[PDB]
């Protein structure tokens, strides 16, 4: 195949929901050890999503039934939310050896939208993996998560408007993640408060190609102040 | 969940 | 009553969804003979468009019966139609009476807003006549209807940005009426395509308080243009 | 107007949603003094649930309010709850004396269908009144409104089948009476679990005109039933 | 594995939404080589339809974006076209290989209604493969289809109540065959309304375990009969 | 409410 | 219609 | 389609 060629099967697998086979398409776009056009990373994006998120959902579920259930059943329980665990895993560090090995790794000085969205990417994907690990495992995603939260925070702080869609949805899951994982619910509602002021105070920056997806992130994160206080 | 919405291609 | 109690019976009403007794708690503060209140202003046209709504509802419902029906039923079905258009057009003449005796009345010179939301209402309510009319009647009340909407254009051109949301709105029902009332595709097109274009040109001119509903009328009226096109 | 004029009003007032008008034309039809045919009945039913039911969805709505709220407003918000209460009282009493000076008075002895459908509908008037009612009121309109359910019990189990749609309607709203008015919870489950058990017992005697009715009330009960234990 | 902790995983899977696990597990189950309970037979049934039915979903995509699109991309969508295809006739054929090399093979003679449950499946699963098929091949598939439910027809006929579920929804899809396969809308619906007017007939039929299902299927029939005449 | 829902007509 | 949605109060 | 609902397990 050509570039050309898998992209457009990433966007016919998703019409189809077919996500799979569009994250394996966006993954060998990847492979072709190239940066990215904005259409690709957010195919890549899309797709990644897509696959870890059904799971992200059995997960939830199969956990559930376990919690309730726990007559000795409670051996397959277990073994399959294991199962789901192990592949949720695996796409995640599908994803971070994406990140590291190619999209952050050769990421160009003056590309800092880029860097962000893909440094918010590692932070979600550690965050995806914080949410179903334990012990001393959990204890380093969740380090991870917020290292790389940090650093996409400060790039984006410095280069991008406090309106830029990208900057916004940062703040959005990074106070999710001090939210739901470090349990810090003061220092969510702040980061979330801090980014939606900063950007009301600025609608002045606000980009006539962007402003929908600005306005529509500043809602999400008042939806989640007003939910959390 | 209290997350980004997923991107609309 | 004080007028404080009546704008309280608009509020409960509301809530309790009997909008003839919020309609004519806001008639009766109306007739107390001041300005009203931003917060007034907009209980008075939310209980008139909720009164004017249910029967501009009724009458489109027994239209169509009327239609399909048209054995001499046909008797009943005509007179029924001819009650809801009377109570109406009733409706209607009760709000323009409440416009032209004292709200557009006696508005202070400095009050564009209030100006231009009351010119607005003027358009609204002619053209909700203009549904119903026919004959020399419907000429009278088109004619009506555009003169009140021309005068608020040309006021909000003058005294708003072109993001402030009654400017806004304006637009969007102006362009209804060329597109509906008078059967103006184009010129219903360039006057919602002129309005948005202008607001994007200028975001840099939202508010604050207000950037919400000037976002969602920007997206009302590319609704309509893609509609329309 | 003739009869049949007034019954074609009642129809065009439904499919417009103007229900006042709508209950008007039956009660007229009523007031002619002669029985009603099954459609004339289900029109008057129709009719006057919508009246009583909006409101009953108002007083629900005020008297919320007013516990929340209750600042001395209140006298408001009491004032208006109390307008209501009157309104919702007198559509009551509307149909009660409907029923009790025509539609029940006259039945003729053979219609033991009408007599319970007329019956049950006196049982549901009373416990809309109930629902509002405090003191001796609510003691005498308690005690109306059983005795009502009772008599059209007692008609239905013997001259209809257990499937019997209108039968099966009376089993849900006398066990609702039970358990909202009355809480008696086991009362309730008993009288709905018995009709729905009765029903089940009793396919053989579905009528191929009326089964989809009778199968969607034992699914009402059986919904009432699950929630309740 | 032993069978119980497979019907236990096909149970997660399912509520986990992994169909593809749940196919699986069941495929396993009768693979085991014994007849299945009517659980299993629902279990199997379910995941396959939901495994079948995604692509069953996907091409109808991708056709239509082919259709569409048919600048020479063409190649892609079609490409991508054929191997969603290829995909479905594998699932087609992976339950039709249980069905003739298991199920219907090893049916005791007296199971009428496993027979009949296998035999309908034999006819959907075929009906699947005539969607996409063409040319000599969709000619095998439709007839082999046909054959399929013509027999499930002869035995429930001879077998089983006119109100039985499975009767009824193989009325249901047999039918569905005549209309979207062969485009013989007559043939269609004379089908369902004879299974539907021989159901309505014996309502004395109706099994107190089962009424649910029968009836609803009954409005299936009827729903059909409208939307075809 | 957990009434009977109200005839269609 | 397609005209001004009602003010939300 | 215009066929039989999946069946509820
Ligand atoms: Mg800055
Ligand atoms: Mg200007
Ligand atoms: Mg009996
Ligand atoms: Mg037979």
């Amino acid at each position: 195949v050509d570039r050309e060629q898998l992209v457009q099967k990433a966007r016919l697998a998703e019409q189809a929901e077919r996500y799979d086979d569009m994250a394996a398409a966006m993954k060998n776009v990847t492979e072709l050890n190239e940066p990215l056009s904005n259409e690709e990373r957010n195919l890549l994006s899309v797709a990644y999503k897509n696959v870890v998120g059904a799971r992200r959902s059995s997960w939830r579920v199969i956990s559930s039934i376990e919690q309730k259930t726990s007559n000795e059943k409670i051996e397959m329980v277990r073994a399959y939310r294991e199962k789901i665990e192990k592949e949720l895993e695996a796409v995640c560090q599908d994803v971070l050896s994406l990140l590291d090995n190619y999209l952050i790794k050769n990421c160009s000085e003056t590309q800092y939208e880029s860097k962000v969205f893909y440094l918010k990417m590692k932070g979600d994907y550690y965050r995806y993996l914080a949410e179903v690990a334990t012990g001393e495992k959990r204890a380093t995603v969740v380090e991870s998560s917020e290292k790389a939260y940090s650093e996409a925070h400060e790039i984006s702080k410095e280069h991008m408007q406090p309106t830029h869609p990208i900057r916004l949805g940062l703040a959005l899951n990074y106070s999710v993640f001090y939210y739901e994982i470090q349990n810090a619910p003061e220092q969510a509602c702040h980061l979330a408060k801090t980014a939606f002021d900063d950007a009301i105070a600025e609608l002045d920056t606000l980009n006539e190609d962007s402003y929908k997806d600005s306005t529509l992130i500043m809602q999400l994160l008042r939806d989640n102040l007003t939910l959390w206080t | 969940s209290p997350s980004l919405p997923n991107i609309t291609l």
